[PDB]
DNA sequence: GCATGCATGCGCATGCATGCATAATGCATGCATGCGCATGCATGC
DNA sequence: GCATGCATGCGCATGCATGCATTATGCATGCATGCGCATGCATGC
């Protein structure tokens, strides 16, 4: 009749999905213990008292995760962005399995963040060349700089100036990365006049957001060359991460090495000898 | 406004309710009945009365007046709801679409969990796995509207109208919902269809290939898919309700599954449908805004004795007719004045399949058939088919029309050889005919009939008197049955024993030498024989005897004299 | 848009003065009784003379002539104002009601071809002839929308030529919900308005001869969808604006002109009662005595002419047998015999009325055709002369020179009154019932006395006794009626119109005596007005007699006497053949004379004057 | 807009709670002679226990607590109709009322420095100090503008913060007539409300020792003008939200998080 | 009381996130009408 | 009645006015803070 559109619907199926899979097993699988008293299902309980008290947040050691499987891993030490993400969803579907009784009302399933610990010995943070960029690494220091807890967006909502129709539930990505809105309102319109150029605005109500911070972290005194002056670094908290280090403490920091993405923007200043640099982080 | 989980309750209590009505003469559970009947393929569509309705609540049969379309959804659901609890065994024997709608749900029950979060878009659609069809039948309160007085206040409404066909569409399938298969996955995905026209999709929203960005593409299937079918019909007013100076008015209905196939063209039917419109998007027009064409969706089509008592005299001229019209060609040659056309009408008007013609106006491709945009449609003759024609005004033909009728008098199909058509049509109807004061009739038809007007006082008297009286009282002084009784009578077929045709062959020999003693006749051949054997025929299925009898052939050698003084 | 506006001293002005002009209270205005009607009704528009504005205040008409929208609007507002007042029940029903106009607007009177863009913007009328028409399509004004996700409805509302510039930010139909949850159409709350548009050409009666016609478009809206229809002269108010084109960046500067319709229009009891229950005979006898003073004698003429005036009776059966009730005469006359005249008089008196001459119209053009419209591929049809003549009359001058097959054509409406039409995918029955004038010539030019009839008119039995009656027309050169027809006709000649200056280059029942139209004799007598002839005539030919018992049996004895009186006349010859249709006949000329004087039954007198005509009509000497 | 909206089962459900909830009639409620006090007082707002609401309507309490903006619309809505029906006069005054919290709101009771993402589009209750203060600034809400040459007058009317996204087709100033005319706008005629902004800081004596403070920005409206002033302890409930940032094409992603005042509180 | 220390205070440079300003051309579609063809109607002789 | 004339009629090509579709990059401005300077206050001896 023209006038309708019913969308689309689909029906559920008859690699990283089966790595999504095979991290699922080996959370609810995964037991410590000796043969004389049984075992304990250590993540599976963890993950339900975690939830149950309200605390979105759980602990992997590498170690574990090398004993079940070493293919999973050794993968999680070169592409940590695409592992990490199967690895909080084999998460979150493990908590809807474990505490599906829930209380009514509360039907939404939120995310979990997964956080990573390990036993093996650091290394200096001189030794972060061009070779680590990607990677995961581990590195002490010392803080001495800490901003303020700020929002960032995860999802966002926009919506058309002319004929007011809006697209949802885009993703945006994590760490220091922008977004680019669209130019054109991808609307059929025959007969209609159609929308201008540039017709999109940001809604910010119906937007989803999480904690910011960043850290500034200088080298250890005990391990600075002699005559040298100490070197430094900026570091990336999101999430359950903010507010658990205060400047002043002596810390050790696993994470990615990384660098900021903002758009092949000119470069600025008086100076201008720098070519092809972008800012690093961790 | 009212939310619709309130009536569709009280729509699933008013199916599991009623016990009332039993044709013979009980208390039966009808719409029980009807739903057991469908939850195997036993039924494959479900029609619902409005008059039932009306007894417990009119709120709800004028909501479904104004609302058809909601209404008809909700019922769609509440029966595909109450199936499961009326189903007693499975499938005796199944078909293909069956196979797939018992695999889909095997699977579902393996892989769905009871706790697990299904997105909105991974369910069924709804009309895919059901597999009937609802129908609403018009209130008999409501009164049948006309074509002309139609109109944007009747955009939505449920609607009975009656009219004349004119234009059928041949059956083919219409598309439901369409189904698809990704490049790389093992998921299927559905896309219903509500438009004339739809833009066929291209990747796979299935969760495994977003999950791992595949990009698998999407590929159409035909067997998953779902088909309908579908068939466009033009209805015209009748004559009676044109007004002065007017011309006639038409329609577009569409049809649907089980009622396709129910109407032909030239018929008079009655269509309980909903008004609505469609989006129309084509040239630019002078007036800006939304317009619409309007459009009817149907859901249900509905389609010796006294011979013209008003006409007086020519009895056995009647009883000529009434053979004819029962069965095993007839001219009428007369006098201007006397009613030889009402005798045309009559049988045209009592005839089931009957055309009526009157000279020029339908001759050509008013006659044999044409091609119209490319589909071939019939004149008269064919509309006529297995019924009667009737033809006025015969000798006034031209040539061409005038051997047509020849060659389906004798022949029984007509052959086209024109540029752009090459066909033979069949055409098994008998023919009756009128004409004014020639060897091709007594050698072609098989019965003739002379009306000359003498005057004789004592007729034209008698006739005054007949003409006086139906122009002052309105009636003849002291057709459903007429119809039944010739429906019974065709169902038999008498046969001719051995002995009797040494008779007949006698009476045979015996009349042709007294047309060989009488140099002033005319024609006697086999055709003659042929046609006092079928006059015989009729009589005798008329007597509903599986022998044919002596007063049969008795009756048709003077009806044959007769004719011939 | 929060743009509003507080105070505006025209439109406030013009809102009260036509509260003033509608008021009807300290005055004779209708309008109050003209508002009842509509409510009556249950129509929503109203028409308001032009002249009487302007006689109440000249400076509105001024204003509302020279400038239509802003005042069309505030007369919209005044009629919803005024509704409200005597009935608000009834005013929630329709959005907002419309005005027309009518009247005479003088310089404003324009012809399609002196349409110019002096006129733009201001409301004309216009005259002419409809040559084209579209199929009636609805127009969206408000949708509803459901959402079966959330269960909510919402509604949006559309105006696009209520505002003169439409924006694309309207006129978009919504699908889809904030949270992008599908909407569902809900067709039965939705509102929406007809809309139709034709063509109108000069009149080929009017155009300068031998140029090209030209043409206007016009829109009609909801109320006037169906008041139009191709081949229709008719007279249209409304105004006259400019098109606003689609968006683009380079324009030509060419702007269409369309005018949008406000008015359409068809251009066309206590003395009655006294004057026919006094009378009774005299009723017809005055009726065919003053038929028409400018023709001089031949009263059977007249009196059949005003049989086909009234008519007969159509009667329907049980059975769906239908019964001819109209009359058809046949006229054949020595050359001057004023048989023209009396055509051109009946043209002028009936209602409905259209001459075709022999070869003037062929067969096609006489009932009707079909044509393939190259528009759709469609099978239409197209009415000729006699199905637009439904209860009307045809008037064939020159009859003899028609060809056979148009008469065998004008068979199936004479016998039967309806047309059957059939070319392979369409088929139909066109009502064409009508009543027939026919003047044909002698074959010798000058009609032979010694030659029996037959031999002079040439024509066979079968379209005889189509035909009610024949009548023949003779120029006898007596001294005394040429003395009486030269009388006649220049008495008629040196008439002059009363209140013209002689030298000029160029209601009561019973007409005023004139000195030369009547005569010094004719004092005793009086003839009756046209106005109440027309306005008697149609009251008759409502009336519905009945037939009686007594004539029934006296007709048919005289029919039977007739048929064998056909041996008893020999020493004249026969004009027409007696068939089946003469009884017919006799009884519809016995209803036709029943109508004359308005009453319940058929009596005696009026058979026995409709078997003079018949035996007058039959024989010849 | 021509679009409008006809059923609303939550919006409906919830005004009709709250109409049953301002009632006092069979309950020993005091909010009626509260009511009759704003009457007396010319004052347009309200203050209503949380608590009171939890122990009447638990679910209503949770809701907004959880939900702010549309269940504020909805007490602000059934604030009119009581006061149109106490006394129909006093309403004519004011365009809408609005609503004050108050109560031990427990859990969501959050400092400066524990205010997170996790309390965004809720309610919540802050104590601190003042640090800045703005000058107070008039604001455009009804303009009017006359016009010499024709002789008529016009009426625009803006709504910025009512709507949580605004466009350039609003909050146009108009200037010129349909055929140039130019307009003279007429200050009397026209509506202004005030507007301010303040800075608070978590007080020293409740912070951690040796560490930086930290801040939330406010924006008080036309009522809480001069309620606060730079230096002094004071106790902020209202909503939190993210702050619109104006158009552009590319975006860090970063949003700026402003406190909007509904009660303020002098400990 | 005089000599000295010094926490406070002010004005102009660069660095960096947001924010602001710019801005016709080429290709597609439906309406009008010519040109070849076959059917069919009407008109003579 | 048969032979001929012919006004009507239909389908596919081109020509021409309106109408439709497309579409990121570079430069400017205000907030934060270093660095040189002079006044002035407070603290010793
Ligand atoms: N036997 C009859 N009985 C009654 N009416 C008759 C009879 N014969 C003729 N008529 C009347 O005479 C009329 C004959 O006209 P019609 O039948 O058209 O003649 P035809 O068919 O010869 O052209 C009809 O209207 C009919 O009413
Ligand atoms: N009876 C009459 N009375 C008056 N005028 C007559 C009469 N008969 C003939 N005429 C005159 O003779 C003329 C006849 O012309 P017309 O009616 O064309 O004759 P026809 O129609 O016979 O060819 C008319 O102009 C009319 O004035
Ligand atoms: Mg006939
Ligand atoms: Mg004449
Ligand atoms: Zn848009
Ligand atoms: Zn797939």
């Amino acid at each position: 009749s023209g006038f309708d559109d019913p969308g689309i619907f689909y029906s559920d199926s008859f690699r990283k999905s089966q790595l999504q899979r095979r991290f699922k097993e080996f959370l609810r699988q995964y037991r410590v213990g000796t043969d004389r008293t049984g075992f304990t299902f250590k993540y599976r309980d963890e993950l339900k008292r975690h939830y149950n008290l309200g605390e979105y947040w759980i602990e992997v050691e590498m170690e574990d995760l090398a004993s079940f499987d070493e293919d999973l891993a050794d993968y999680l030490y070169k592409q940590p962005a695409e592992h990490l993400q199967l690895l909080e969803e084999a998460a979150k579907e493990v908590a809807d399995e474990v505490t599906r009784p829930r209380p009514s009302g509360e039907e939404v399933l939120q995310d979990i963040q997964v956080m990573l610990k390990s036993d093996a010995s650091p290394s200096s943070i001189r030794s972060l060349k061009s070779d680590m960029m990607s990677h995961l690494v581990k590195i002490p220091g010392i803080i001495i700089a800490a901003s303020a807890v700020r929002a960032k967006a995860t999802r966002i909502s926009i919506q058309c100036r002319s004929c007011r129709n809006t697209l949802t539930n885009i993703a945006m990505r994590p760490g220091l990365e922008g977004y680019a809105l669209p130019r054109k309102c991808n609307t059929d319109q025959a007969g209609r006049p159609k929308c201008p150029l540039d017709p999109y605005f940001i809604m910010p109500d119906k937007c989803k957001c999480v904690d910011f911070q960043t850290l500034k972290l200088q080298e250890l005194p005990d391990a600075v060359p002699h005559g040298e002056m100490p070197r430094h670094m900026q570091l990336y908290c999101d999430r359950y991460l903010c507010d658990k280090v205060v400047p002043g403490n002596r810390v050790t920091i696993m994470g990615i090495y990384s660098i900021k993405k903002f758009g092949l923007t000119t470069s600025r200043g008086r100076d201008r000898v720098g070519v092809g640099i972008r800012s690093s982080y961790i | 406004l009212k939310d619709y989980a309130l009536e569709k309750e009280k729509v699933k209590k008013f199916l599991q309710e009623f016990y009332q009505d039993d044709e013979l003469g009980k208390k039966q559970f009808k719409y029980g009945n009807q739903l057991v009947r469908l939850a195997h393929r036993e039924q494959v569509a479900l029609y619902v009365d409005l008059d039932d309705v009306a007894e417990d609540d009119p709120e709800l049969v004028d909501s479904i007046c104004e609302n058809a379309r909601r209404y008809a959804k909700l019922f769609a659901d509440a029966v595909q709801e109450l199936l499961p609890q009326y189903k007693e065994r499975e499938v005796v024997n199944k078909d293909v679409l069956d196979v797939y709608i018992e695999h889909r749900l095997m699977m579902e029950q393996r892989s769905r969990d009871p706790g697990m979060v299904r997105s909105p878009q991974n369910q069924y659609p709804a009309e895919l796995m059901r597999r009937f069809e609802l129908y609403f039948q018009g209130p008999s309160s409501n009164k049948p509207r006309v074509i002309r007085e139609v109109r944007a206040d009747s955009v939505g409404k449920l609607v009975t109208v009656r009219g004349i066909v004119t234009r059928v569409s041949e059956v083919k399938p219409k598309m439901v919902v369409a189904t698809y298969t990704c490049d790389q996955c093992g998921a299927e995905t559905y896309q219903p269809i509500q438009s004339p026209t739809f833009m066929p999709l291209i990747m796979c929203p299935s969760q495994e290939c977003q999950t791992n960005r595949s990009g698998g593409r999407l590929y159409l299937q035909t067997r998953g898919s779902r088909f309908i079918k579908f068939q466009e019909m033009k209805m015209q007013e009748h004559s009676d309700q044109v007004p002065v100076g007017n011309i006639p008015r038409s329609i577009t209905v569409l049809v649907e599954g089980e009622n396709t196939r129910i109407a032909q063209p030239g018929d008079h039917v009655s269509v309980t449908g909903i008004f609505l419109p469609i989006l129309r998007t084509g040239f630019r027009q002078v007036v800006q805004g939304l317009l619409s064409e309007t459009y009817l969706e149907a859901h249900r089509i509905v389609k010796a004795a006294s011979i013209a008592p008003e006409i007086y005299g020519h009895e056995d001229v009647k009883k000529a007719l009434l053979l004819l019209l029962v069965g095993g060609n007839i001219c009428l040659m007369g006098d201007p004045g006397v009613a030889k056309s009402q005798l045309l009408s009559y049988i045209d008007r009592l005839a089931p399949r009957s055309q009526y013609t009157t000279g020029r106006g339908s001759s050509g491709v008013g006659l044999t058939a044409a091609v119209l945009r490319l589909t071939l449609e019939g004149g008269a003759l064919v509309l006529a088919d297995q019924g009667v024609c009737c033809i006025d005004e015969f000798d006034k033909m031209a040539e061409a029309d005038r051997t047509a009728i020849h060659e389906v008098m004798e022949q029984q199909t007509i052959s086209i050889a024109k540029a752009g058509i090459l066909t033979t049509l069949n055409a098994r109807c008998s023919i009756l005919a009128a004409a004014n004061p020639p060897a091709a009739l007594l050698s072609r038809f098989d019965l003739l009939w002379l009306i000359q007007d003498r005057p004789d006082r004592d007729n034209d008297l008698r006739l005054a008197q007949h003409i006086t009286y139906v122009h002052q009282h309105s009636r003849q002084p002291p057709m459903k049955l007429m119809r039944r009784y010739i429906a019974m009578c065709r169902e038999k077929q008498p046969m001719v024993p051995e002995s009797l045709a040494d008779y007949i062959t006698a009476a045979y020999v015996e009349m042709r030498r007294e047309a060989w003693a009488s140099k002033d006749a005319t024609y006697t051949s086999a055709r003659t024989l042929l046609a006092i054997l079928r006059l015989s025929t009729a009589l005798a299925r008329l007597r509903m005897v599986d022998v044919v009898e002596k007063e049969d052939v008795n009756e048709a050698i003077r009806l044959m004299e007769m004719s011939k003084d | 848009a929060g743009t509003v506006v507080l105070d505006d001293v025209e439109l406030r002005e013009a809102q009260r003065d036509y509260l003033d002009f509608l008021d009807d209270e300290e005055d004779q205005g209708i309008y109050q009784s003209k508002v009842r009607e509509l409510i009556s009704d249950n129509q929503y528009r109203l028409i308001v003379n032009v002249n009487d504005l302007r006689r109440k205040n000249e400076k509105r008409a001024n204003r509302l002539l020279n400038n239509a929208f802003e005042e069309l609007v505030a007369f919209q507002r005044a009629l919803k104002d005024f509704v409200a007042s005597i009935d608000a029940t009834y005013a929630k029903q329709y959005e907002e009601f419309y005005v027309g106009l009518e009247g005479s607007f003088g310089s404003k009177h324009v012809s399609p071809r002196t349409l110019t863009s002096c006129f733009l913007s201001c409301v004309v009328c216009v005259e002419g002839i409809v040559t084209k028409c579209s199929l009636v399509r609805p127009k969206v004004v408000r949708s509803v929308h459901y959402c079966p996700a959330t269960k909510k409805t919402i509604e949006r509302r559309y105006s696009d030529l209520t505002t003169l510039v439409a924006f694309p930010s309207s006129s978009v139909y919504p699908t889809k919900d904030e949270e992008n949850n599908p909407l569902e159409t809900e067709y039965g709350l939705s509102v929406y308005k007809d809309h139709q548009t034709i063509t109108i050409q000069e009149m080929p009666e009017k155009a300068p001869a031998g140029q090209l016609p030209r043409s206007v478009d016009v829109i009609l809206d909801d109320d006037l969808v169906d008041k139009a229809k191709p081949g229709d002269r008719v007279q249209v108010v409304g105004t006259y604006r400019c098109l606003p084109g689609k968006k683009g960046g380079y324009t030509s500067g060419t702007f269409r002109t369309v005018l949008i319709a406000c008015n359409v229009k068809q251009m066309s009891i206590a003395k009655i009662k006294k004057f026919s229950k006094t009378r009774s005979k005299d009723i017809f006898d005055q009726l065919a005595k003053s038929l028409a003073p400018s023709i001089h004698g031949h009263d059977y003429v007249k009196k059949a002419i005003l049989c086909l005036l009234l008519g007969g009776v159509e009667r329907d059966l049980e059975n769906g047998s239908h019964i001819r009730g109209d009359i058809n005469i046949l006229l054949i006359g020595d050359p001057s015999v004023a048989k023209s005249q009396l055509l051109r008089y009946v043209l002028c008196t009936a209602p409905r009325a259209i001459p075709t001459t022999g070869r003037g119209s062929s067969g096609v053009g006489l009932t009707a055709a079909v044509t393939t419209d190259q528009e759709t591929g469609e099978r239409r049809l197209e009415a000729g002369a006699m199905v637009l003549a439904d209860r009307g009359v045809v008037c064939i001058d020159e009859f003899d020179k028609m060809s056979d097959m148009d008469r065998t054509a004008i068979h199936e409406v004479m016998e039967q009154g309806r047309v059957t039409i059939a070319k392979a995918g369409i088929h139909a029955r066109l009502n064409a019932r009508c009543s027939v004038l026919a003047a044909a010539n002698p074959v010798y030019g000058r009609y032979d006395q010694y030659k029996t009839p037959m031999e002079n008119i040439g024509l066979q039995d079968s379209l005889l006794s189509r035909f009610d009656l024949l009548f023949i027309m003779l120029d006898q050169m007596d001294p005394e009626q040429d003395r009486e027809i030269s009388d006649h006709v220049l008495r008629m000649h040196r008439y002059r119109a009363p209140g013209e200056q002689d030298g000029d280059a160029m209601t009561q029942i019973y007409e005023k005596h004139d000195n030369l139209l009547h005569g010094t004799k004719k004092k005793k007598e009086k003839m009756v007005s046209a106005a109440f002839m027309k306005k008697y005539i149609h009251v008759a030919k409502i009336i519905k007699p009945v037939l009686t018992q007594e004539s029934a049996t006296y007709i048919a004895e005289e029919y039977s006497r007739l048929r064998s009186q056909d041996s008893m006349s020999s020493d004249t010859a026969r004009t027409s053949p007696v068939t089946a249709r003469t009884l017919e006949t006799l009884i519809r000329l016995a209803t036709a004379h029943a109508k004359a004087r308005m009453s319940k039954t058929v009596d005696l007198q009026d058979a026995e004057e409709a078997v003079e005509l018949v035996q007058y009509a039959y024989f010849k000497k």
